[PDB]
DNA sequence: TGGAGAATCCCGGTGCCGAGGCCGCTCAATTGGTCGTAGACAGCTCTAGCACCGCTTAAACGCACGTACGCGCTGTCCCCCGCGTTTTAACCGCCAAGGGGATTACTCCCTAGTCTCCA
DNA sequence: TGGAGACTAGGGAGTAATCCCCTTGGCGGTTAAAACGCGGGGGACAGCGCGTACGTGCGTTTAAGCGGTGCTAGAGCTGTCTACGACCAATTGAGCGGCCTCGGCACCGGGATTCTCCA
């Protein structure tokens, strides 16, 4: 499966960037559990965003909208 | 703009007000005073960002710098608490 | 022989009956009197109609429960009952304020 | 876009300090995002009184609104500064 | 995070939303840079949970409360 | 007056709030918290009745206030 | 409203569209759209409410009842997380 | 004030169960708020799109940002069938 | 294994005032023309996204093993809960003052609409 | 080609006054909670130990990365042009406040039933 492409290095690096300095053997799972979550939530609405403009090639600003709308605004892709 | 030495585009903010249909009519005033806000905000902004990027001894502003700046200052950081 | 109940049930008994009912839980006149208290720095002799002050009494109320709610979440997590400051400021730390 | 305004601010502030292409469009988005969020308050504002018509003190009202603590005090005055300066 | 698996995870992800879609590069982009954010973010806030309760060691029950606290699921 | 939020009152608040148990020091905080929240909606409130030219807040200003701190309230007038 | 089989005025929220400065022009699909989601909504969250008081064995739909309703429902509780 | 509207789809949905003034005010903040939301976010999208009309397209993409999952697909579903209920 | 004090609920008796229906009537919802134009549609350009496929190699993966530490156990004591007493001010009803919300009217001044020009 | 400038008229704004509604400020008085103090027990916690699992280094795949190769789907835009929506106006009826009634509910008394400790 795609989801398991984000190994176990991948979720240690983000949480020695994040601070944590031991983690659990079980977080991985969650880790990529709330990833998928996350990335639903955020491709639902780029997608809505995309399809009301009667496009099938889904651009940045569709996704920079679709994360600010989420109170997660994002700067440097447009808009 | 250069009447009252501010350097943001007046007749800009005023054609953005107008074409975004924020109101029906917009005063004379309006445009002046946003320009002003606007121009104030980046000045401090980006005079934060730069004193950010002189501790790097860098003499170009990158994203790093605009997210320590953000990062550092309290207003700013509760004006800004969920910007990447 | 009195009969007094062991240390806990009462306090498990008044949480049934408040969160069985829904009435306000603070005092109206002295929230009137802090309300008009804090409203002076901003702005000097100002006037409350009586339904600005219910509304935010019933919205400090709201903040306080749900803040307790996460309260009591934290200090759970941390296998203890009572619960401490250090569990209040946690949860106001996580959601920003 | 806003680059050439940025740009010469950012040459004011720090004539010595550069800006890349990066830096200038996150800095340009984050003025379209102030605009916005002005315009928008100054909107509601006028909306919530059915006043049809945005002046100055309704651009006051929104950067108060806004803008928090000594950040929407010095925006205020920077605001009130101005347009004395023009009316004049 | 690795870029190309990435990649497909999002473009498996928009399967199931609408077939047959065609992603720029600088969406896909733009949702790495959110995902990072909102992981690190989000570890930061289970650092914090975990040293509250007297441990370095993060658990699953950790990040669960820190996203119980932010009403996210 | 900030006392005069007693501790019986921060004790139902908890009870409702569903604390089995209650520390000591819970109450300087809550009051702290309180007062925060408090300034936070009457700063906007207040500055929204100023927007209007006049002297008496009304609950459309404490309500706007609120819907635009994130927690919007009903049954109030909108 | 009679043509598009609603209870809600699909008059009066074409004017309240007109009127509120939205947008320039309002097409005649848009009101009919706009009752008939509202009145889903209002149906949904009725229907909550009701069958809560009859559980409750009150006839007289009350505000706690409102909240029993959005609570014990899942989605309405996420589109009203924030509201009281 | 949507409160006979409001009162006619609770005896549509219930014809005997009543409603009391707090509560008719509590659906109707609700419904004026829900109102205020969905044409807040159409406005949004015709103005990213530069279309300055709104049409059922627009309603329908905010029902969808808006709306979470079954409510969305339920919300939908019926603004479509009163669309082409009205339209033919 | 039952007994005892505290606490809550069933049946029935009161009152109440707010929900429920009536009804002017007035202002807004429509329907019929009329006109200006944005959006539907067709068609053309080509930008850029998708798929193959080989060569590199850093990164993920599996194993071994030691040591930090997470969790169960235990006893000290301290400080919060339950409680009886007192004291204090929230709170209900009266009562007026009047200060400011709320139009109503009128003038007058400011901004949108139109035409011309240039950086 | 959008920003600047000048001319023109038409409607929102500021102001005055008045009307009266709601808020502020008292005052008397019954009383329901705050304040306070006193056991005591129970949970906070500080130490202990032991077994589990996580970090690090090492050897060995393996899929990411790049680059080079190709195509071609649809973004992007322009040109017609027609069905749509704004505007206006006579019409009329649906929702607004203000009148009423009455019945479902609030709350208590007497008594019955159930709950937390305890011998």
């Amino acid at each position: 499966d795609n989801i398991q492409g984000i190994t176990k290095p991948a979720i240690r690096r983000l949480a020695r960037r994040g601070g944590v300095k031991r983690i659990s053997g079980l977080i991985y799972e969650e880790t990529r559990g709330v990833l998928k979550i996350f990335l639903e939530n955020v491709i639902r609405d780029a997608v809505t965003y995309t399809e009301h403009a009667r496009r099938k090639t889904v651009t940045a600003m569709d996704v920079v909208y679709a994360l600010k709308r989420q109170g997660r605004t994002l700067y440097g892709f447009g808009g | 703009s250069s009447k009252a030495g501010l350097q943001f585009p007046v007749g800009r903010i005023a054609r953005f007000l107008k074409a975004g249909k924020y109101a029906e009519r917009v005063g004379a005033g309006a445009p002046v005073y946003l320009a002003a806000v606007l121009e104030y905000l980046a000045a401090e902004v980006l005079e934060l960002a730069g004193n950010a990027a002189r501790d790097n001894k860098k003499t170009r502003i990158v994203p790093r710098h605009i997210q320590l700046a953000v990062r550092n200052d309290e207003e700013l950081s509760r004006l800004l608490g969920t910007v990447t | 022989k009195p009969h007094r109940f062991r240390p806990g049930t009462v306090a498990l008994r008044e949480i049934r009956k408040y969160q069985k009912s829904t009435e306000l839980l603070i005092r109206k006149l002295p929230f009137q009197r802090l309300v008009r208290e804090i409203a002076q720095d901003f702005k000097t002799d100002l006037r409350f109609q009586s339904s600005a002050v219910a509304a935010l009494q019933e919205a400090a109320e709201a903040y306080l429960v749900g803040l307790f709610e996460d309260t009591n979440l934290c200090a759970i997590h941390a296998k203890r009952v009572t619960i401490m400051p250090k569990d209040i400021q946690l949860a106001r730390r996580i959601r920003g304020e | 876009t806003y680059k050439i305004y940025i740009f010469k601010v950012l040459k004011q502030v720090h004539p010595d300090i550069g800006i890349s292409s990066k830096a200038m469009s996150i800095m340009n988005s984050f003025i379209n995002d102030i605009f916005e969020k002005l315009a928008g308050e100054s909107a509601k504002l006028a909306r919530y009184n059915k006043k049809p018509t945005i002046t100055s003190r309704e651009i006051q009202t929104s950067v108060r609104l806004v803008l928090p603590g000594e950040l929407a005090k010095h925006a205020v005055s920077e605001g009130t500064k101005a347009v004395t300066k023009f009316t004049s | 995070i690795r870029k190309l698996p990435f990649q497909r995870l999002v473009r498996e992800i928009a399967q199931d939303f609408k077939t047959d879609l065609r992603f720029q590069s600088s969406a896909v982009a733009a949702l790495q840079e959110a995902a990072e954010a909102y992981l690190v973010g989000l570890f930061e806030d289970t650092n914090l949970c975990a040293i509250h309760a007297k441990r370095v060691t993060i658990m699953p029950k950790d990040i669960q409360l820190a996203r119980r606290i932010r009403g996210e699921r």
